Order: C-alpha cells, then sequence, then structure tokens
C-alpha cells in the first residue's frame, strides 16, 4: 500500500504539481509513520505469541519466546532494534544531510536485497565514524575537564 | 609535456641524420670509468 | 568440471543464475607492475605511463651553454637469478639489475649538422629491480612486504560547499583546492566580501588579479572577459545601450525602457516576467534608452583614455560616478567599454577582487610573487621569472599526468578527454569561470566523500614518480659534473651516476609508510593487504586529517568501494577497499561493470560503467522477477538515476547489476548470510577473519559461500597446475607431474618440479606450510590444486573447525559474550595453533675484542652444555625450556672494576676470573617448545662455524637430491617416449636412429644444464650475502611453540561475535540430546538481539542439517550399502528449490568415492551475499535428516537431571581462531632496570616492561580521597635512590617505619629547571 | 671520554661506580677524595646525574 502510496507520490511529481521539498517531506514523514506503526504491530505480535490454555479452549498471556523475554528484561539492547531483525527496518539517513525515500521492504528474516543494504550500509558506516570519533574527542575535553578540577 | 616531448623528437630526428649522415656509433664498454 | 570438484561439489542455493565468473582478484597490481617495469615487449614499447615514460621525458638534454645531448632507444632487463626459497633463507631481497644504452651525440653548438661524435654504448645498472613474484608481493631485506593503493584526493579541482564555524554564514563558497600529481600546490579561496584570494603554503594572501598579472593575462581584459559582454556607446539620446534579454530575466526594472518607436515594453515599478521577455524577443529592439542614474551602479572594465584629450580620465575596474560620466562625455567617447551586473544575475566578485590593492602592473605582480616566495630578497625580474615558471611552467621538481588535465576537462566542460600534462593560464581562465559559476549558484557542487573525488593509486605511478625524481637529480648532478668538461676529456659513463636513483628505490620500499610489512598470518589478509585504499601517506590525509568528510559515503560506490572493510580502532572511514567484480581503469579511475539492459529485450555484451555517468544514466537491480525471457515480471522496481534510489519503470531502465557480490569486497563476502547481518558485525567478523590464524587439522567449513575455492586459488600459498597431465609420484618435500602430448613442444616434454613451501617463519610469528591432497596415478587439469597452503583443506578454503554449537547462557560461563569449551577440542587437539618464534642474535665486531661462536661459554651449567654440541648452537629439534641458552655469543671486557663480594665468590667457588662476559640471547617467559632449523649468515672471506658447515651440506645435500629425481624423472619420460615410438611398425632404421641421437642430445643438454645449476646453487651458497655492517655472523633460530588450548584463549564466530573461553570443561557438563552427541561449544543469546545479526541461528540451522547429512552419508557407507543408494541420496540431496543440480555425470567407481571419502567430514554450501538460501530450503534440509524443523530440539540436562519444559536449539557454528592469546602479551616482570632520564623502568634487560600509568590512571587512582598509595606508587615503585633499598629492607627485616625520603624527581626537576637558571629556594 | 667535554668527568664525574677518568683510583672508601692527575671526583654512578 504505501509502495502504490509513493507510485502516487512519483506520478502527482512528474505530472507538475509540488516541488521536490514537499514530497520530501511527505516522504520522510510517512515512512516513519509506517515505521512506527510496523513496530507496535511487531510488539502485539511479540505479546500475543502463546497459545496454551487449561481446561478451556483458549487464553491468552505473556509469549514464551526469548525475543519477547529479552524485549520486556531490556538488559542490552531496546524496543527500537527488533525492527531490523522481524519487521521494517528504519529509515537511514544519509551522511550529506538528507534521507533516502526508499522503504526496507524485506527484512533480516526473509533476506535483503542489495539496495536495501546500501542504504543501510551508509548508516552503519556514519555510526562507525560516530563511534571511532567520540572516544577521541571524549578523551580530548575531559582532558581539560578533570584538569580544571584538580583542586 | 608537449615542449619535452618536442625536444625529444627533434633530438631523435637529429640523432637519425647524424647515423645516417656518416657518423658511426662508438660501443664503449659496459664497466669503464675514466 | 575440474578435478577438485569431483572430490568436493556445493550445494549452492543461488535463484539468479551466475551470468560472470569472478575475475583474477591481484590482477590490478599484475598489470600495473607489467605497466611499469615492461618486462615482455616488442621492439616497439608502449607508450603508456611507466619507467619509460620518465625515462623519455629527462633523457634528452641539453648542455647549458654548449652542446650536448643524450639519446636512448631502450633499456634491457635484467635476469632473475636469485631463488625466492633461497632468498627468504638467505636475505638477496629479489635483487634484479636494469642496463639502459644512452647515445652520446655531441654538435658544434650552432644548430646545424657539424662535428656529429654518437657515442652509443650500455650504460651501466641504474639501481635494483624489485622484481616481484607472481603472487603480488616482494621481499625487502629478509622479510616480505607489500604496496597498498593510496586512496588519495583526485588529481583535478574540486567545489565543495564545507560549512564551517569560520565562515559564521549560511551559504558560502568553500576553497578551490588545485590537486596536481606532484607538487606546485596551489589554492584559490573565495572571500566572503565579494572578493577571491589565492592562498599558499607559506606565503600570505594574494589576490587574483596579481596571480593572472604573474600568469601573464592583463587585468583589463580579465575584467572583461570575468563578468559579462557589453558595450556602451554614445548615439542618438546622448547614450546608446545593446538590450540583452537573457540578462534582464528575473531582473526588476525600476527605470523606463519604453524606447522602440512608442512601443513600452516594461513600465516604472513593474516586475519583468516572462511575457516582456516574450515581447522583447519578439520585437528584437537592441538600442534602449535609459536615464543617467542607472549607470551609476555599473562598473568599468578597462581604463578610458581619450585620443583627443591625451590623459586618462577614468581608471581601470572602477566605478562610474556623476562627474564620470560628465567627463566621459565631454571628452567625446564612442566606445564605453563596461561591465553589466544584475542582482538576477551572477555577483560582479571577480571585479571586485581585481580592483582590490591597486594590482594593474607586471612588475607589481612580479615583485610580489617574488616577497611571496623570497621575502626580503633583492627583487629581479629575471630571477623572480625563472621561479614562476618552474613553478608553474616547467616541469622541474613538478610532476602532473594525464588524469588531471582529464578532470579538470570533465570539470570545466571540454570535448577533448586527454589534455596537456602542463598547467597554463588558460587552465586558470576555466577554473576561475568555474568558480564564478559556482558562486552564481548554476549547476552542482562537487562531492569531496565521492568515488571521483578520491583515486586509487598503485605502487606504478608512486614508483615512476620517486624515479623520475632521482633520474633529475643524476641529471642535474651530471649537468654540474660534465660543465667544465669535454667529449674526449671526459667518458659518458663516468659522468652519469646510478646512485641518487638507487637511493630513491632504496627509501621508496624501506622508509616509505606505504610499503608497509605484509600481513602474512592468514591468506584473507595476504589477498586484502593487497586491496586496501588508504588515504594516509604522502600527498593524502592522516587520521588526525580525516574529520566529518572523507569519513562518509556516497551512493556512487555502487560496486566500487566497499565500507564493511576497513579495520577497526583509531582509523575508520579512510582506509577502504577493493570490491570484487570492481576493475580500475586505465586512468586510474574506480569503475564497475553493469548489464545493459534494452526495452524488451536483455542483451549479453557487459560494458565497465564509470561513476560520471551513472548520475545521467539509470542503474537497475538485478534481483528482481525474471520469466526467461530478457524482461522484469514486476512494474515497480528500485532503481537510481541521479546518484539516489527511487522507482522507475522497466522501459525506462538501461543498465542493472551484473552479479550481487559485485558490491562487497573479498574480506566481507566469505561471511554467509550477509543479507541478514547488519554492516557494523559483519565488518567486525571480516576484521576479526583478517586478522585469523590457521589450525593444525584444517577441518573444511559447514556453511560456505561458494568462493572459498575461488579465494584458494588466487592465493599465492597454493599449488597451481601450469600443464595438466598423469601424476608419478607425490611426496610431502616436492611434488612432480607428467605432461600429455597435446601440451607440450618437442624436445624438453615433461619438465615441471614444485617445490613446497615446508615450515618457515610467517610475518605475524606463525607457521606456513603445504600438504598434498592428490594420489599416485590420477590425472589432472590446468589450474589445478596439488598442495594447499595454511587454513586450506583440499583445494577450498578451510581456516579454522567445527563442533556443536548450542545457544544457552550455561553456569555464567557465557555471561555475556564469553565462550563456553569442551574437552573435545583439547583431546582432539582441534582449535590448538602453533606459532613459530623468531630469536635474532648478533655476532658483532667491537674494538676491545672480537666475538665468535664458541661453544666454550663460562657459566654454563650441565642442562644447558648438554643442548648444545662443540659449535655452540642446539641441534635439530631439540627440547627447548624456560630460561635456555640456544645461540653461543661471548663478548669480552677489560677494567669492570670488579667489587669484593664479586671475587670472593669466584675464589670460593674455585673457579677462574673469567673477564669475558656471557652475552647470549635466551628465551622469553612463557615459551617452551622445539626449534626447528637455524639459518646462519657469515660475511665474504671469514671464518664459518661447523654448525653452518652442516647446515650448507645439508642444504646442497637436498638439492643434489631434487636434482637428482627430477633428472631421474626426465630420462624416465625420455626413455618411456622413446619406448611408446619404437613399437610404432618395429618389425625407418635412419629414423629410430636419429631419434635416439635427439634424445642422448637432450639428455646430454639437461646433464650440462643440472651441471651449471648445481655450480650456481654452490657459487650462491658458498659466498657471503650483503649484511650490516660491523657483524661477523648473523644467526637466527626459528622456535616452535606447541601451544595448547588454555583458560582464557579469543575465540570468535563469523559475525562478529568476540569471546574468550573461561576453563576446560568437560564433555559431561555440557547438555545432550537424545541422539548421543553432547554440545561442545555453548554461546550465548545476546548476540542476536544486540548485535543485529540473525545469521547465527541460520548458519547454525544449516550447520545443524549440514552435520545431520553428514552423519546421514557416514552411516551409509558403514552399512555398505549399493552405489544406486548413494547416487538416489545425492539426488534427493541436490534437487532443493535453490541452485541446480549437476548429477548424472559422475562415475560410481572412481568419483563417487572419492567424493564420499573428501565428504564424510561434512558437505559445504554456496551461497550468496544479497539473494542467498531462504527459509524454506533450511527447512526442508532440517526436516530430511531426521531433526526437528525450527531447531527445536529435546535435550537432557547433564547437571540436575531434570526434564526442561522447553524445547532448545542446537547446531553447529564454524568459528575462526584469532591473534589474540596471552602468550604474545603475557609481560611477566617484578623489579625492571630503570630509566636514564628517570628512575622509571623499561624494557632492554630481556624482560619486558609495565603498561603506562599516566594521567589517567592516577586520576582515577585519587578519584577516591586517598593520599598514601599515591605516594607510595610514586616513590617506592619508581623515582627514588635509597628509598627502594630501605623499603625492602623493612620488607625483609619485618618492621615498618615509612621514612618520607627525598625523591629524585624533584632532582631532575629542579636540574632541567636551573638549566635555565631559576632561583628556587627553601623556606624551612 | 676526556676532560673539557660534553662527557667529561672533572665537571660531572665518572662513567662507572668508583672510578676515576685516569684509571687509579678504583676503590670504595673515598667518596670526597680528589685525584691529582685528573682533577675528578670519585663517586658513585648516579652523581651525573647530580
Ligand atoms: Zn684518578
Amino acid at each position: 500500500a504505501a509502495t502504490d502510496e509513493v507510485k502516487e507520490i512519483e506520478s502527482q511529481y512528474a505530472s507538475g504539481l509540488v516541488t521536490q521539498g514537499e514530497k520530501y517531506n511527505k516522504v520522510i514523514d510517512l515512512w516513519s509513520k509506517a515505521n512506527d506503526e510496523v513496530s507496535k504491530a511487531m510488539m502485539a505480535n511479540l505479546s500475543k505469541e502463546k497459545v496454551v490454555d487449561r481446561e478451556g479452549k483458549e487464553v491468552d498471556q505473556e509469549s514464551f519466546n526469548s525475543m519477547y523475554m529479552m524485549a520486556d528484561s531490556g538488559a542490552r539492547g531496546s524496543a527500537a532494534q527488533i525492527r531490523q531483525l522481524a519487521g521494517m527496518r528504519g529509515l537511514m539517513a544519509k551522511p550529506d544531510g538528507s534521507i533516502i525515500e526508499t522503504p526496507i521492504t524485506a527484512n533480516f528474516r526473509e533476506g535483503l536485497n542489495v539496495l536495501q543494504y546500501f542504504i543501510s550500509t551508509h548508516g552503519a558506516r556514519k555510526g562507525l565514524a560516530d563511534t571511532a570519533l567520540k572516544t577521541a574527542n571524549s578523551g580530548y575535553l575531559t582532558r581539560r575537564l578533570v584538569d580544571v578540577a584538580q583542586d | 609535456v608537449e615542449a619535452k616531448q618536442k625536444e625529444r623528437d627533434a633530438l631523435a630526428k637529429a640523432m637519425e641524420e647524424f647515423l645516417s649522415r656518416g657518423g658511426k656509433v662508438q660501443e664503449i664498454e659496459p664497466n669503464v670509468v675514466a | 568440471y575440474s578435478y577438485t570438484e569431483k572430490k568436493r561439489i556445493r550445494k549452492d542455493f543461488s535463484k539468479l543464475p551466475d551470468v560472470m565468473d569472478v575475475p583474477y582478484l591481484l590482477a590490478i597490481q599484475l598489470d600495473s607492475y607489467r605497466e611499469f617495469l615492461q618486462a615482455g615487449a616488442t621492439k616497439e614499447q608502449f607508450r603508456d605511463v611507466g619507467l619509460h615514460a620518465a625515462f623519455k621525458s629527462v633523457f634528452p638534454i641539453i648542455s647549458y651553454s654548449g652542446n650536448a645531448a643524450l639519446e636512448y632507444v631502450g633499456y634491457r632487463l635484467g635476469e632473475p637469478a636469485f631463488d625466492v626459497k633461497e632468498c627468504v633463507l638467505r636475505g638477496v631481497t629479489f635483487a634484479v639489475p636494469l642496463r639502459v644504452k644512452v647515445r652520446l651525440i655531441i654538435f658544434d653548438r650552432e644548430s646545424s649538422n657539424k662535428a656529429i661524435k654518437d657515442i652509443k654504448e650500455q650504460e651501466v645498472y641504474m639501481g635494483e629491480i624489485p622484481l616481484m613474484t607472481e603472487n603480488g608481493t616482494f621481499i625487502i631485506n629478509g622479510t616480505e612486504r607489500v604496496i597498498v593503493s593510496q586512496l588519495h584526493r583526485s588529481p583535478g579541482v574540486f567545489f565543495d560547499h564545507d560549512r564551517g564555524k569560520t565562515h559564521s554564514s549560511g551559504k558560502l563558497l568553500y576553497s578551490a583546492r588545485i590537486i596536481p600529481y606532484r607538487g606546485s600546490w596551489l589554492d584559490f579561496e573565495f572571500d566572503p566580501k565579494d572578493c577571491v584570494f589565492v592562498r599558499i603554503d607559506r606565503r600570505r594572501k594574494l589576490p587574483a588579479s596579481v596571480l593572472l598579472r604573474a600568469l601573464g593575462y592583463s587585468t583589463e581584459e580579465i575584467l572583461n572577459a570575468f563578468y559579462a559582454t557589453n558595450v556602451f556607446h554614445i548615439k542618438g539620446e546622448t547614450l546608446n545601450l545593446e538590450l540583452v534579454p537573457q540578462r534582464l530575466r528575473g531582473e526588476v526594472a525600476s527605470i523606463d525602457i519604453k524606447d522602440g518607436s512608442g512601443k513600452v515594453i516594461v513600465e516604472q515599478g513593474r516586475r519583468i516576467t516572462a511575457r516582456h521577455i516574450n515581447q522583447l524577443e519578439k520585437a528584437g529592439v537592441s538600442q534602449l534608452e535609459v536615464p543617467f542614474d542607472y549607470l551609476i551602479g555599473r562598473t568599468i572594465a578597462k581604463a578610458i583614455v581619450h585620443p583627443a584629450t591625451g590623459e586618462i580620465i577614468a581608471e581601470c575596474n572602477t566605478e562610474l560616478t556623476l562627474d564620470l560620466l560628465a567627463k566621459v562625455a565631454k571628452a567625446q567617447v564612442v566606445r564605453i567599454e563596461t561591465l553589466y551586473t544584475n542582482d538576477i544575475d551572477c555577483g560582479p566578485f571577480i571585479s571586485d577582487t581585481l580592483k582590490i590593492d591597486n594590482t594593474s602592473n607586471q612588475l607589481e605582480a612580479l615583485v610580489e610573487i617574488y616577497r611571496m616566495m623570497r621575502p626580503g630578497e633583492p627583487p629581479t625580474k629575471e630571477a623572480a621569472e625563472t621561479l614562476f615558471g618552474n613553478l608553474f611552467f616547467s616541469a622541474e621538481r613538478y610532476d602532473l599526468s594525464a588524469v588531471g588535465r582529464m578532470k579538470f576537462n570533465r570539470r570545466i566542460g571540454r570535448t577533448e578527454i586527454e589534455g596537456p600534462g602542463v598547467l597554463s593560464k588558460e587552465d586558470i581562465i576555466d577554473v576561475l569561470k568555474t568558480l564564478v559559476d559556482i558562486r552564481n549558484g548554476k549547476g552542482i557542487v562537487d562531492d569531496i566523500d565521492h568515488l571521483g573525488n578520491r583515486r586509487v593509486r598503485c605502487v606504478g605511478e608512486m614508483a615512476e614518480n620517486q624515479f623520475r625524481v632521482g633520474l633529475v637529480r643524476v641529471e642535474r648532478a651530471v649537468k654540474e659534473r660534465l660543465s667544465m668538461a669535454e667529449s674526449e676529456g671526459l667518458m659518458p659513463q663516468d659522468l652519469i651516476n646510478a646512485k641518487p636513483v638507487a637511493a630513491a628505490i632504496k627509501e621508496f620500499f624501506g622508509s616509505s609508510q606505504l610499503s608497509q610489512f605484509m600481513d602474512q598470518n592468514n591468506p584473507l589478509s595476504e589477498i586484502t593487504h593487497k586491496r586496501r585504499v588508504s588515504a594516509l601517506g604522502p600527498g593524502g590525509l592522516t587520521r588526525e586529517r580525516a574529520g566529518f568528510e572523507v569519513r562518509d559515503v556516497h551512493p556512487t560506490h555502487y560496486g566500487r568501494v566497499c565500507p564493511i572493510e576497513t579495520p577497526e580502532g583509531p582509523n575508520i572511514g579512510l582506509i577502504n577497499s577493493l570490491a570484487t567484480y570492481a576493475r580500475t581503469n586505465k586512468y586510474g579511475f574506480l569503475e564497475s561493470p553493469y548489464r545493459v539492459v534494452k526495452d524488451s529485450l536483455v542483451t549479453d555484451e557487459i560494458v565497465f560503467l564509470s561513476a560520471i555517468e551513472e548520475a545521467d544514466h539509470v542503474i537497475a537491480q538485478a534481483s528482481a522477477t525474471l520469466n526467461e525471457k530478457g524482461q522484469l515480471v514486476d512494474e515497480l522496481v528500485a532503481v537510481r538515476h541521479l546518484n539516489e534510489f527511487t522507482v522507475k519503470a522497466p522501459e525506462d531502465v538501461t543498465l542493472m547489476d551484473v552479479s550481487p557480490k559485485q558490491v562487497v569486497s573479498v574480506a566481507a563476502s566469505l561471511i554467509p548470510f550477509l543479507e541478514h547481518d547488519d554492516a557494523n558485525r559483519a565488518l567486525m567478523g571480516s576484521n576479526m577473519q583478517r586478522q585469523a590464524v590457521p589450525t593444525l587439522r584444517a577441518d573444511k567449513p559447514l556453511v560456505g559461500t561458494g568462493m572459498e575455492r575461488n579465494v584458494a586459488r588466487d592465493s599465492g600459498v597454493c599449488v597451481v597446475a601450469r600443464r595438466g597431465g598423469v601424476i608419478d609420484s607425490v611426496d610431502a618435500s616436492r611434488v612432480v607431474v607428467r605432461v600429455a602430448d597435446d601440451e607440450v613442444e618437442t624436445g624438453e616434454a615433461g619438465v615441471d618440479i614444485y617445490n613446497l613451501t615446508k615450515y618457515t617463519r610467517s610475518n605475524q610469528n606463525t607457521c606456513i606450510n603445504q600438504r598434498p591432497l592428490v594420489s599416485k596415478g590420477d590425472v589432472v587439469a590446468r589450474g589445478d590444486i596439488l598442495a594447499d597452503g595454511p587454513s586450506t583443506d583440499m583445494g577450498e578454503l578451510a581456516l579454522g573447525q567445527n563442533m556443536r554449537v548450542a545457544f544457552m547462557p550455561w553456569n555464567g560461563f557465557n555471561f555475556e559474550d564469553s565462550i563456553c569449551l569442551s574437552e573435545r577440542v583439547v583431546q582432539e587437539d582441534r582449535f590448538t595453533t602453533i606459532h613459530i618464534q623468531e630469536l635474532t642474535c648478533v655476532a658483532r665486531d667491537t674494538k676491545l675484542g672480537p666475538e665468535e661462536i664458541t661453544a666454550d661459554i663460562p657459566n654454563v651449567g650441565e642442562a644447558a652444555l648438554n643442548k648444545l654440541d662443540e659449535a655452540g648452537i642446539v641441534y635439530v629439534g631439540a627440547e627447548v625450556q624456560a630460561g635456555d641458552i640456544l645461540v653461543g655469543k661471548v663478548t669480552p671486557k677489560g677494567e669492570t672494576q670488579l667489587t669484593p663480594e664479586e671475587k670472593l665468590l669466584r675464589a670460593i667457588f674455585g673457579e677462574k676470573a673469567s673477564d669475558v662476559k656471557d652475552t647470549s640471547l635466551r628465551v622469553p617467559t612463557g615459551t617452551k617448545g622445539t626449534v626447528i632449523d637455524v639459518q646462519v649468515f657469515t660475511r665474504d672471506g671469514v671464518e664459518r662455524d661447523s654448525r653452518a658447515l652442516s647446515i650448507e651440506k645439508m642444504q646442497l645435500d637436498q638439492i643434489r637430491k631434487d636434482l637428482n629425481e627430477e633428472f631421474r624423472i626426465v630420462e624416465g619420460a625420455t626413455f618411456e617416449r622413446l619406448r611408446a615410438a619404437l613399437v610404432g611398425a618395429k618389425a625407418a632404421d635412419d629414423a629410430l636412429n636419429e631419434q635416439l641421437e635427439k634424445a642422448q642430445a637432450y639428455i646430454s643438454d639437461r646433464r650440462q644444464l643440472l651441471d651449471d645449476k648445481f655450480e650456481d646453487k654452490k657459487r650462491k651458497l658458498q659466498q657471503g650475502d650483503d649484511l650490516a655492517p660491523g657483524v661477523l655472523k648473523i644467526v637466527k633460530v626459528y622456535l616452535a611453540i606447541k601451544r595448547r588450548i588454555q583458560p582464557g584463549d579469543k575465540m570468535a564466530g563469523r559475525h562478529g561475535n568476540k569471546g574468550v573461553v573461561s576453563v576446560i570443561m568437560p564433555v559431561e557438563d555440557m547438555p545432550h540430546d537424545a541422539n548421543g552427541t553432547p554440545v561442545d561449544i555453548v554461546l550465548n543469546p545476546l548476540g542476536v538481539p544486540s548485535r543485529m545479526n540473525v545469521g547465527q541461528i541460520l548458519e547454525t540451522h544449516l550447520g545443524l542439517a549440514a552435520k545431520g547429512l553428514g552423519e546421514k552419508i557416514n552411516r551409509m557407507l558403514e552399512e555398505q550399502r549399493k552405489v544406486a543408494e548413494l547416487r538416489k541420496f545425492l539426488h534427493e540431496i541436490y534437487n532443493e528449490i535453490g541452485g541446480r543440480e549437476e548429477n548424472l555425470d559422475e562415475l560410481g567407481d572412481n568419483e563417487i568415492l572419492a567424493l564420499a571419502k573428501n565428504l564424510r567430514g561434512g558437505v559445504p554450501m554456496a551461497t550468496p551475499v544479497f539473494d542467498g538460501a531462504k527459509e524454506r530450503e533450511i527447512k526442508a534440509m532440517l526436516k530430511l535428516a531426521d531433526l526437528p524443523e525450527s531447531g527445536q530440539m529435546r535435550l537432557f540436562d547433564g547437571r540436575t537431571g531434570n526434564q526442561f519444559e522447553r524445547p532448545t536449539t542446537v547446531g553447529y557454528m564454524y568459528m575462526l581462531k584469532l591473534n589474540h592469546l596471552v602468550d604474545d602479551k603475557m609481560h611477566a616482570r617484578s623489579t625492571g632496570s630503570y630509566s636514564l632520564v628517570t628512575q622509571q623502568p623499561l624494557g632492554g634487560k630481556a624482560q619486558f616492561g609495565g603498561q603506562r600509568f599516566g594521567e589517567m590512571e592516577v586520576w582515577a587512582l585519587e578519584a577516591y580521597g586517598a593520599a598514601y598509595t599515591l605516594q607510595e606508587m610514586l616513590t617506592v615503585k619508581s623515582d627514588d635512590v635509597n628509598g627502594r633499598t630501605k623499603m625492602y629492607k623493612n620488607i625483609v627485616d619485618g618492621d615498618h617505619r615509612m621514612e618520607a625520603g627525598m625523591p629524585e624527581s624533584f632532582n631532575v626537576l629542579i636540574k632541567e629547571i636551573r638549566s635555565l637558571g631559576i632561583d628556587i629556594e627553601l623556606e624551612t | 671520554p676526556e676532560r673539557d667535554g660534553l662527557f667529561c668527568a672533572k665537571i660531572f664525574g665518572p662513567v662507572k661506580d668508583y672510578e676515576c677518568l685516569c684509571g687509579k683510583y678504583k676503590r670504595l672508601k673515598h667518596r670526597g677524595v680528589i685525584c691529582e692527575k685528573c682533577g675528578v671526583e670519585v663517586a658513585l654512578a648516579k652523581v651525573r646525574r647530580e
């Protein structure tokens, strides 16, 4: 449905009605709307993933699978990490300052194609750049920050 | 670039004219110092 | 079909058919070396860049104020006489000469054909060639070093935004960084106040008008041609204007332009729209009338000098005023030259830059560029002109290739792709037009993080630049030496000097950062270190120069640069890698092939597409629905046209991907299920696979990608078959094969030797060896695998081993990401590793006394003397313990000033007063193994040790043995050829006699050939090698440590799950299933949600399925069934949904039994990176082998015995072994020798030092409110004289007093402060 | 080394422990005595750092 919607967006952009910025803002909030929609749907199907009954037909409770256990416990990671594993991966943004309008139609269970992984690798390299520079920047700031507070 | 190439072509043409205009080649030894 | 595929076939699951085979990995450095060296060529060599192109630009020379010329036809390559296996054990570093023929032609200095004295002779060998092997590496003084592809910025001019805090503006233009290939670095900075000012390395800011006047262009013509093209006249109604409809578009006209004979166009106060533009276009009135108030805002282009007045009434590049227009009217000026600028048009910043600082004269620009280069010197016009010519026009210390001119022509717009290598002022006109076009806003700004803005270099261009620098240095030296010399008084060979080019080729490989040591611990490291794309080094960005610009990627890297391959640590993003199917261009550009697709059908030919055309063309995706007709079934696919992913039409695209493995490099592609993992942990797993170590028993990997045989084929440590045929005899030291009658010459048919690499030393102190995997009496093919190297088995890459693996947090042993092993890995020696440890000892010569290898060493016990012989070296294969003396080294001493305690303890034991100390090297702590061999090097004409005689006699009998066996195999081949020849019509006779004489001539030629080969081996092994000066003999002993599994080793898988093993837990504590196989290595289930890779579960499920099929075929071979059941078993295996079937081809007696005996230890898979195996085939493979479909096994508790009320998951995980052990990192030091600048311990006393107790350590120490340990660790553990002595006496005696004392750190500080003359005293 | 230099023994001290520059006094008893041939003071090896 969102692919038909973005095809409608591309046709109404090629017909000459709106500019690039309006449809760009439209895709970068509707894709995030679909993202947290399938995220809360993932929370729903992870919470209702148990079929048990005791002297009855059906009974619903919390799920007895390890993903829901590690989601409710929250030891390492959060609820935004299983969207990449099961549902839609999210919307990695370009490191130049823009966002890529094409979504991640596949997931980690079924298998990504070349293009969605090419979108994901840009955000992956950006996160590697932040985690590589943040240690040096934190050391450079703390080497004066504890130096002023040694009296 | 082009000037060095033109100088190389002129030197090669002068060497060919000298070799074809009576001049010979002096084959010195491979290991000889004055 | 290869012979290795008969023993092992891979079940693939590629739904997309393979359209292109995997090309050569190391072909880029191969043809770069072939272009730079030009070994095999005709008499007419190629005109490309290289050593010949560097020699032809310099070798024609002319003497200053004289007559001299040097001509050359070409050079002659040298023959490599040093063997590789003897130069890694001797240290020759692959020496190869290179001789050139120079023609010294003299003249009479009159530009005529008079006194033509030509001397054509061969010169001396200009340095030594590196002479690398076919594997792609070269040895540099014992060790093997490789080059790195320098991914520096591309040669040319770029225009980026670069929004920073220094500009303090939202929209600003960055500085134009002109980047040549070598030297002459020029800058062009755009000032924010509508100006442009160039920059230099050490000089200050200079205006662009002075730069143009120094280049040659006048300021008036540049200011005229820079802004616009408009002329002003005084005709008719006191003025005449040339109306331009293009400039008036979008400009609010505040005046009346009603000229045009009663036709008004735009009234006063009306904005000019497209209707007024169309009205002006249909009118065509070139003359319009404006008032004089509009001319005040305009700026003139050149100076207005009237011929009737005789004086300058208007300065050059000045504004027009109300008195200046009246002066120009009263001076009767016919034509007035001025510029026309509008608000909607480009801003007149070039005129404001040219009007600054009063730069209008050529001599002022000359003295300005002289003060910019040499400030405060004698201002001369000729010297400054020669300096500017050598900096810009001349090629003296300035080399620019054609790729910079090609990039400049692609940037500024030109039809010719090839340009001149020398820079001119016309390129300055193009770059000023480009910067004012960028400041206008038209076009797109360049991206510095692009693949087009980062050119991938190689060793050839940098080696040619270094050789050109050394050659122009030698040419300057020869011109300085032959200045006052003559033709008959001097010599052409004595005038030239091959020493600067030899020093240049020495520093290019010895002291250069790009020629670092090759990572030879793993073959993945060996194939990836060639394909590294680093931005550091000379002419590039270092680690602190990266920032947030070159550490990011642009989507133009589709198939060119893999971002999932970079070393982790302090440098991520600037060191990149080369992709798999990416092939470089002739211009050094990174390009990737793409499949051209039409609107209806799909073409078959493939063209390598660059990056400049992908921004205009549409690139589709190869992972699409195809109905075997050449068209896409879907009506919408994810494509990309303007370097951005979008949706397009199937009839609109023109290009698509060739293979999905063309974007990933060869490091990350060996990890299965890349599309199920994140790039972070796949990058981490690829880094640990690059930093891997081989194992003892090379077990084949269970879940494979299919390119394991490919990366084993391109690896130089494997044995590749040049010619096919039958194999006569297989030995672990050498193998021989026969040559068939088809692919052979007339004489010397069977000649094929292959020296297998024995147990030698690698670069990371690990063992390397070759193991044969063939039999006797089998035929092979071209390119077949004969002997596999380390971490390779039976033709495929086999790095580690596999064991039973479950996902469970078991008793906190796998606490966060840790590992819990089992006793099978230590009882079967599965994941044990053996390192070869080096120990280089020297035997130098001192002035007070020489040293030698003497076994009579003082202070040597029985256990040390029993290991060493009468020579002084331990025997081959002796057990070396911790603290053993290996080499023999006795150093003398004189005037030692001995203490009475030392002579007392010497006189008590009755030993002789030996004045010669013992400085023999020993093993470090934690090394207890067995030596394998010792390599000794002596000088020419020196005394030799008897152990050296035993070593050289063993080497010569081994060499004579392999020469005798190759002579035996070639005479057996000649006799079997003669016996196959004589049987035809045995019962004419002159032919048989002739053939016997030809065979006798061939075997006598082979005999004299092996005689001269043995003479060469004797004259190369008996001579001395080039060693360090002042050294008599250099020995090195190769100690091999048989390291086992210890508690605390490093263990990681393939998806970036780092872990450390805890202890050696037994085989019973692990949980077991109902079949009978307990699990071995248990992992934690945090690796799947936290690290974003679910490929752990899929890989362990496919490993469980592969072990189920392997146990099924093992019990099928045990049950002694017929071959029909085995081929039906292979038929039901190889007929899944994914992949293809290759059955009904192999024979039952030979190939089926061969694949059984070579696949009983597991089967490999073949999955691609982005279109691999789906889950349903995995469910089928789980359900067909009596295994559960979801991996939900039912296990039994080994510890408590209670039945689990939950099904668990087990399987097989193929993990890797790392070079992160404890023995190479263990520092054992209690007391260490203090330093010379302070009393802090350090290494050098056969003990490794401690860690750095820097600022953060003492900060965390005083984080708590304590004060006593802060001074105790600072005055007792270090920095004292008598405090450590009194504290040790208090420790020994028992009583404690804790005296304060005085440390020596205050003494070092007071001496370093009183060295500047500073009064410091104590009050007290 | 010789006298009046960067590594002189008269100004700084001995390169070894309890020895003089000329090599006449090599004992352990004298700590603040000066030799007659050379104007150096025999002391420890740590007095180069004083
Ligand atoms: Zn003395």
